[PDB]
């Protein structure tokens, strides 16, 4: 038999920049967000969810300095926490 | 610094 | 120095710690034994009208380098057409490998505007431009069944925009 399925489901985007603000990259360093990411994703798979780790990369830009730039959660659908469970 |  | 590099682990105390607290409140993952965990990275940095994005590449390694940390195997595709982005997007979402995955990730490092991301030949003039919504149609339970109730992560480096993202106040 068949079954109905929600069209759209656990998903979650993030986003460098707030709508109509621009995003800041370095051609040595790389782009800021990308490596905040990363260094957060390092720091953080292990004890927090993916949700939670999005927002501590929010928190880490709250203080502008001179190139301003505020991370944005959008589009989400996730129903569950998405732990990645790094060495599992 | 630049911006995308 | 180990599959995970710099990814501080979960310990197996840890992980029992979280599994039981929030335990039918978590996205469930696949053994590790057999799980195909695939991973998307388009980064244009060469354009034909546009400013070249010098340090993209930088970019792509530390992503490339965190997804298989953290599991993933990654396919990086780079200087793409918007239309050539949508036919990337479609192949990826027929992988095969999805059905015996838990979970995806997918990057995209551009130029962007307001509507979306840069293609590798947009202008003013002849506009070149992947909107966000068709990344989330293409890969949603209708056109990506595979990743059905599977957590997909969607990362978007660009601008949104031309403004500097400030206002002044008085301190």
């Amino acid at each position: 038999a068949i079954k109905k399925a929600h069209i759209e489901k656990d998903f979650i985007a993030f986003c460098s920049s707030t709508p109509d603000n621009v995003s800041w990259r370095h051609p040595t360093m790389g782009s800021v967000f990308i490596g905040r990411l990363i260094e957060h994703m390092q720091e953080y798979a292990c004890s927090c969810d993916v949700e939670e780790i999005f927002r501590k990369v929010r928190f880490s830009f709250e203080q502008p300095d001179g190139r301003a730039q505020m991370p944005t959660t959008e589009r989400v659908t996730l129903t569950r926490c998405f732990y990645l469970f790094p060495g599992h | 610094f630049l911006t995308d | 120095s180990g599959s995970e590099g710099n990814v501080k682990l979960c310990s197996l105390e840890e992980a029992q710690r979280i599994w039981k607290q929030k335990s039918a409140e978590i996205y469930p993952i696949m053994d590790k034994s057999s799980r195909t965990r695939l991973a998307l990275i388009i980064c244009n940095e060469e354009f034909d009208s546009i400013p070249r994005r010098t340090g993209a590449e930088v970019d792509i390694t530390g992503m490339t380098m965190l997804l298989q940390n953290l599991g993933y195997s990654v396919d990086v595709k780079k200087n793409l057409t918007a239309s050539d982005m949508t036919t990337e997007l479609e192949a990826f979402a027929h992988r095969p490998e999805h059905k015996t995955s838990d979970s995806t990730f997918l990057v995209f490092m551009s130029h962007g505007i307001r509507e979306g991301i840069c293609g590798k030949k947009h202008s003013e003039q002849v506009p070149d431009i992947l909107q966000l919504n068709a990344i989330f149609n293409m890969l949603n339970t209708k056109n990506c069944p595979s990743l059905k109730d599977k957590p997909k992560v969607i990362i978007i480096q660009a601008c949104r925009g031309d403004s500097p993202g400030v206002v002044w106040f008085k301190d």
